[PDB]
């Protein structure tokens, strides 16, 4: 076309791979203000869930375990690769803003 | 308020049961337009603005944080100053309880119907944004041609950067004007920004129209590679897309090369907060220790720990900062003809005085003549004070901090004694002169009868007496005020008590109170401007 | 040049005619507003190879309350001043019976001369200035309030009214520009009168030590 | 005479007089008002002040070493 | 600990996991001086 | 040594004479309660 | 009612009170919310990603799929989610008509309701409460010391020593530093100033 | 040309009254007049006051040790009060006047610029049991 | 961990795609510890022979 450039040498796979591990579990992260995405990535590191499947054998100190974990109803496509639907931490609740 | 088809009350009629005592206040509301108070309908409130809480009941006006929040002269402040603290406690309590219990009937929320705009608005916003981008491209091409002359004190680059910044500011202002005028009455963003509880007018613009433009180290996003910002763009490119102008909103989402820049800008703010806290925990702390040993002694002098004198009277007047208000002097500012037309108290007309006073009193004044001499002498005293004021304040302002608010204190006395301003009434003009003199004599900051001390006493209560005889002018209180004699004795008795009680207390640890007060702004302020 | 030089000598002169008027000496009225061209016609058009030699500029004044105590001011000729050069003046004071004297140093003085003036303490008190400092009256600046020196009878009225000692006052060292402009010695009390926005006027005192 | 200090009971002297008089009542001192069903030793000490009947003298120390003694009866209660 | 909101703005508090220390006056003079000097109704306006 | 024992931060003067640990103080999380006055706070029954 | 709950968009917050089901507000078919949050949390920090995943989530429970929130998709607007929701018989922006739970009356405004994904943080209140009242003390300096009950004293720092000085409270400042912490008595000679 | 300490001088005429020239007119009215000004990068006050077509009355420098060199001690009291009021009232805040007068009246009370640091307050000659809580405990105790 | 110099703490253009831009702790260690992106791969080394 009347184009920006015409000598492209490479192309990206998907521009969503520029995010870390704790920041790629946020739905629609391109709609929030920036400092908000920093807080959650330092806050989903201290959410109770099930942390490992053989928690019966390990005599760790200070282990928390949730009864009924659930997987999200609104998921990012880059959560199938870090096993967030096999060891989830949270519950889908019905929230009202009032 | 309504008694025929059905008995219906109003909100102002239930709210006027909360407001204690008989207090008087006049404020405004945040959407009071500037060109309303000039022309007609100034005492009519078509948008129901200009709060007037008269004799303890909300006559008119929409309340917001300008009238109930933390400002000076608010309704909680006036109720604190006039009634006490045991009644202001109950005032805060009763507002919060009855308004929560109505608020579960009305209800409140924020959805995303409160965060979207009609197509007519969106199309207009898109049109202007495209025009602004084209203008920047025209500026870029001419710079390559070499058709820009740098201003003195500026380089070729700095002038271009300034023009680009001005164009961006104009575009953001246009987007805000386009958005703000598409807001509805049932909206909830607008119902929070107006009421003053939370929000601001740039959040509505970033949520709805344009996020804005990021900047690290106080300037537009820098060439972090060689000649590029990210490896997607071309080298030696200076457009609005390449360097951080986020032209989408928070609801249309961000593109990747734009979410990265918004992360840079938000990162800089997070770093600033951490550094600022460390600075705050030291500078203010060091200041408190150095001036801690400063306090008010039993001589009303402010001495050190070694008793070596810092100030002869506290605050250079002798008063404590808890009980002072903003006032206006209104003698320094007007012309030499309006001053002589407002404070002269001329008896030459013989009809204006007759209209505003009792006939027997005016005729007696004219015949005594001694009275005429005294009143002309008072006008001359006022002219001398006008000159002294013109100096002390060489700039021209009139907002001066003083003790007890006098217009509110003559306006309470017009309703404790049911002053009809539609009748001539009576106030011997001399009684007013003699009363000013005696009250002026009784208030005493420096207790002394010696000549050396007498001079110090005269020097102190100086600006307050210029203000007192300025608002205590004979003419100005026999015309506009019209006050009955009984009213004057109460007006005078109270002025003295408020002043006597406003004197600073001998023993308060002033050097720490001041150090923490100085320590405050040391904290709110920017880390690097 | 000389136009710069005939300008400065008129300016520095006009400053001193006020400095000695502040200290309470008698200076004729028109000497205070001596305009430039009037100075240029009286003392000479130019000092470069001219009649104004930096001598013929000296001033001798007498006090208002007493015609005997007088003050002299000298304008040395050399850039920096030596030893007997002030003794030339010390002799000129010795002959005329005058103790109050000033010297308007041109550019500097010698450390030996610094020794030579601090010795005659009980007699022949001289004040050393600089040509640059006298070019502007600092007393008429915006920030500088109005100072007034109090007699030794008034100072004993403060310390008996506020029941103070003399150690408990705010202090000022006799080395700052206004302490020298008024010629103040240790143990004196100066009164400052400044206007403030809360009261209107406030009078504070300083002890010069 | 020569009393140079203020005739108003300052904010701090009212907080210390009420504390001391209340502690003396708790240790069985005789009261000086006709209370009616009152028991709190600090509620009584407050209505003695409203009646100007507290037997305590305040010694104000000037910063030059002098002093003067004001009877609580003679002071104008601030509140 | 439970307190009224109108008191949030002096302490600069917010209710997302803050913690607030409480001290208890022991003698009777110190309870009287806290009652007649530093109660929260007596501190509505600031000298700052 | 006796200099290092009477020295600065956490010594015997910057750490045991100016700042000291005080008994009779309890801290608990805060939550709202709009049914209270300004003058009041609500204490749990175990702290009390 | 002390525990800390947080969303997936940086909204942490404690728990204020717990109501039974007979008191929460209900919809016209008996769906009470599990959590109620303040509307003032949104406009100041601008987390609009929080308002779309509860709109997207309401379509996913009614259709039976699981939604997609990949960041830079550009194939999922709000106009495409809203038009999907009005097919199942709801308002196309999530709003609903709630009834008051105490009096059964309708609420004049319409409340925005939907399902979201919350997490339970680690900071619980059972772990942060402690109190001291005349507890064990040290041996060398006789200053209050921690005991077996986990509970020592709170430090009375330097900045707290200054708010009390500005207050003018001289008794309370003495109690907190001397009578509450290591009181002691000694004997001193009169002519000389040495202990006896 | 010029003065060696002064490196760059600007030129503008103000828009707010603060830096305009306010004159009482003949009728008695405060009038604002617009005025070109030169503002530098580098300070040497005594040569600038001594220059013709320069106002010697209203020259002001934000360097308070240089005003302490040139004008006096009361000028640093008042210029210091004006500088604290200039940094507090830039974000639209408001601190009362008693506090700025007490700080600027304690900082310049003994004659010279008592800086609020270690080296200004620790020269104050208080008693011996106050200086020992301040960085030099055993040395103060042994000289005392 | 306490130096006030901002240039080793601010986000640099060259971190595109190799270090996460949003994830970092607050406090005194802002921008000092960082997490790497999803597909970022660190090399292991070889011989230039
Ligand atoms: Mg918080
Ligand atoms: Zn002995």
């Amino acid at each position: 076309e009347v184009a920006y450039c015409s000598t492209y040498t490479h192309c990206e796979i998907h521009p969503s791979m520029i995010l870390g591990v704790c920041a790629s579990i946020i739905p629609f992260p391109d709609h929030n203000q920036s400092p908000r995405n920093t807080y959650q990535s330092a806050m989903g590191k201290q959410a109770m869930g099930v942390y490992i499947t053989n928690f019966h054998v390990r005599m760790d100190t200070l282990a928390h375990v949730l009864y009924y974990p659930q997987k999200p109803l609104v998921t990012t496509r880059s959560m199938e690769y870090l096993r967030f639907r096999e060891l989830p931490a949270g519950i889908n609740s019905i929230v009202a803003i009032a | 308020a309504i008694l025929k088809p059905r008995p219906l009350w109003t909100g102002k009629q239930i709210f006027s049961l909360i407001i204690p005592g008989h207090i008087n206040c006049i404020r405004t509301h945040s959407t009071h337009p500037d060109d309303e108070d000039s022309g007609p309908y100034k005492h009519i409130s078509p948008g129901d603005t200009k709060v007037v809480v008269e004799n303890g009941e909300l006559i008119m006006g929409i309340l917001c944080k300008k009238s109930l929040g933390t400002s000076a002269g608010s309704l909680v402040h006036i109720s604190y100053l006039e009634m006490g603290h045991d009644i202001t406690r109950l005032f805060y309590s009763n507002i919060q309880t009855v308004i929560n219990n109505w608020l579960l009937i009305e209800g409140h929320t924020i959805g995303i119907g409160d965060s979207i705009a009609d197509s007519k608005t969106y199309q207009d916003i898109q049109n202007t944004i495209k025009k602004a981008k084209q203008d920047v491209i025209e500026v870029i091409e001419k710079a390559h041609n070499n058709e820009l002359e740098p201003t003195p004190g500026n380089t070729l680059r700095q002038t271009f950067e300034n023009q680009v910044n001005r164009i961006l500011n104009d575009a953001r202002d246009k987007t805000g004007s386009s958005a703000q005028k598409s807001l509805s009455e049932y909206n909830n963003f607008k119902s929070m920004v107006v009421s003053g509880a939370k929000g601001s007018k740039i959040n509505i613009s970033q949520v709805i129209a344009v996020v804005g433009q990021q900047n690290v180290e106080g300037k537009r996003i820098p060439f972090g590679f060689k000649h590029r910002t990210l490896p997607h763009f071309i080298k030696d490119d200076y457009g609005p897309e390449s360097r951080g102008f986020v032209e989408n909103s928070y609801l249309a989402g961000l593109t990747p090369t734009e979410f990265f820049f918004h992360a840079m800008g938000g990162r800089e703010g997070l770093i600033d907060t951490a550094v600022k806290t460390a600075e705050t925990g030291y500078i203010q702390r060091r200041l408190i220790k150095s001036m801690e040993s400063v306090m008010v002694k039993y001589d009303a002098t402010v001495r050190n720990s070694i008793n070596q004198v810092v100030q002869l009277r506290y605050g250079e007047d002798g008063l404590a900062g808890e009980s002072v208000e903003f006032q206006n002097l209104a003698t320094l500012k007007p012309s030499n003809k309006a001053f002589e037309k407002k404070f002269r108290f001329d008896y030459t007309n013989e009809r204006a005085l007759r209209r505003t006073l009792q006939e027997d009193l005016v005729k007696d004044v004219l015949s005594n003549a001694h009275i005429q001499n005294e009143l002309e002498r008072e006008f001359e005293r006022m002219r001398e004070d006008r000159e002294v004021l013109r100096v002390i304040f060489p700039t021209g302002d009139s907002k001066v901090v003083l003790p007890c608010n006098l217009l509110r204190m003559i306006w309470n006395a017009q309703k404790i004694f049911h002053i009809n301003p539609r009748l001539p009434s009576d106030l011997h003009p001399i009684k007013v002169v003699e009363g000013v003199k005696e009250l002026s004599k009784k208030l005493v900051i420096v207790n002394g009868d010696d000549p050396l001390s007498r001079q110090a006493q005269e020097n102190a209560t100086l600006l307050f007496n210029i203000h007192l005889r300025s608002t205590l002018c004979s003419r100005r209180m026999a015309e506009e005020f019209r006050l009955s004699g009984e009213a004057f004795d109460w007006l005078l008795g109270e002025i003295e008590s408020k002043f006597n009680q406003a004197i600073a207390h001998p023993g308060e640890m002033v050097g720490a109170l001041a150090a923490q007060s100085l320590g405050e702004p040391a904290t709110q302020m920017t880390l690097n401007t | 040049d000389d136009e710069e030089e005939t300008y400065r000598l008129w300016k520095i002169r006009k400053t001193i005619m006020q400095l000695c008027h502040d200290r309470g000496y008698l200076v004729t009225q028109d000497e205070l507003d001596q305009t430039l061209e009037e100075f240029k016609a009286q003392f000479g058009d130019k000092p470069s190879e001219g009649r104004p030699r930096r001598t013929d500029l000296t001033v001798l004044v007498a006090h208002n309350d007493d015609p005997t105590d007088q003050m002299f001011v000298f304008f040395p000729e050399e850039p920096k001043v030596g030893i007997k050069t002030i003794k030339v003046y010390c002799q000129r004071m010795q002959e005329e019976n005058i103790t109050r004297a000033l010297i308007v140093v041109q550019q500097g003085m010698t450390p030996s001369a610094k020794q030579s003036l601090v010795d005659m303490a009980p007699k022949y008190i001289l004040e050393q200035f600089l040509q640059q400092e006298l070019l502007i009256n600092i007393t008429e600046h915006e920030l500088v309030p109005e100072h007034v020196v109090m007699t030794k009878e008034e100072v004993t009225e403060l310390l008996a009214r506020y029941k103070l000692r003399e150690n408990q006052l705010p202090r000022i060292q006799a080395g700052d520009p206004v302490a020298r402009y008024f010629g103040i010695k240790r143990g004196q009390v100066v009164k400052i009168i400044r206007p403030s926005e809360t009261a209107g006027r406030y009078i504070t005192y300083r002890l010069v030590q | 005479q020569k009393r140079i200090t203020t005739p108003y009971m300052t904010k701090y002297e009212r907080a210390r007089v009420l504390g001391t008089r209340a502690l003396q009542i708790a240790m069985c001192a005789p009261v000086m008002v006709e209370l009616e069903g009152e028991t709190d030793p600090l509620l009584i000490a407050m209505k003695e002040l409203k009646a100007r009947k507290i037997p305590i003298i305040i010694r104000r120390y000037l910063p030059d070493g002098s002093y003067e003694d004001w009877g609580v009866d003679e002071l104008i209660i601030s509140d | 600990f439970r307190l009224n909101l109108s008191v949030t703005t002096p302490y600069n508090a917010d209710f997302d996991g803050d913690e607030m220390n409480l001290h208890l006056p022991q003698s009777l003079e110190t309870r009287a001086e806290i009652q007649e000097l530093a109660m929260v109704p007596r501190m509505i306006v600031t000298p700052q | 040594s006796l200099k290092q024992r009477l020295k600065g931060k956490e010594g015997r003067v910057r750490g045991n004479l100016m700042g000291k640990r005080v008994d009779f103080s309890a801290r608990t999380v805060i939550t709202p309660d709009p049914n209270l006055s300004i003058d009041q706070v609500g204490v749990p029954r175990s702290i009390a | 009612i002390g525990d800390k709950f947080a969303s997936r968009h940086g909204q942490k917050g404690t728990c204020g009170i717990q109501y039974r089901q007979e008191d929460m507000p209900f919809t016209c078919e008996g769906i009470t919310p599990d959590i109620i949050i303040n509307p003032h949390a949104i406009p100041s920090r601008m987390t609009i990603g929080h308002l779309i995943e509860c709109l997207q989530g309401k379509v996913s429970a009614n259709k039976g799929e699981i939604g997609d929130a990949t960041p830079f998709n550009d194939a999922v607007n709000v106009q495409k989610i809203s038009n999907l929701l009005s097919d199942y018989g709801y308002h196309l922006r999530g709003n609903e008509v709630l009834y008051n739970g105490f009096t059964g009356r309708k609420i004049t405004s319409q409340i925005f309701i939907g399902p979201t994904y919350y997490q339970r943080l680690k900071h619980m209140v059972d772990d942060k409460i402690h109190s001291r009242a005349r507890g064990p003390i040290q041996i060398l300096n006789r200053q209050p010391m921690e005991g077996r009950s986990r509970d020592g004293g709170l430090r009375f720092g330097e900045m707290e020593r200054d708010c009390q000085i500005a207050h003018g409270a001289a008794q309370f400042l003495r109690e907190r530093l001397f009578e509450a912490s290591d009181p002691y008595q000694v004997h001193v000679c009169n002519l000389c100033g040495i202990m006896a | 040309q010029g003065i060696e300490q002064i490196s760059k001088v600007y030129m503008h005429l103000p828009q707010t009254d603060n830096k305009k020239k306010i004159i009482i007119t003949e009728d008695g009215e405060f009038k604002a007049l617009q005025e070109w000004i030169l503002e530098t990068d580098g300070v040497s006050l005594m040569r600038v006051l001594s220059e013709k077509d320069v106002d010697p009355v209203r020259t002001t420098s934000n360097d308070i040790v240089e005003i302490f060199t040139v004008l006096g001690i009361e000028a640093v009291r008042k210029a210091l009060e004006r500088e604290l009021y200039h940094v507090i009232s830039f974000d639209g805040s408001y601190v009362n006047y008693r506090h700025l007068a007490l700080l600027c009246d304690t900082m310049t009370c003994r004659g010279h610029l008592m800086a609020i640091t270690r080296h200004g307050v620790n020269r104050q000659d208080t008693g011996p049991l106050m200086k020992c809580s301040f960085e030099e405990t055993v040395d103060v105790l042994m000289e005392a | 961990r306490d130096g006030k110099l901002a240039k080793p703490r601010q986000l640099h253009n060259t971190l595109w795609g190799m270090v996460c831009p949003a994830e970092t702790p607050e406090g005194h260690a802002v921008g000092l510890v960082k997490n790497l992106a999803l597909m970022a791969y660190i090399s292991v080394g070889s011989q230039p022979s």
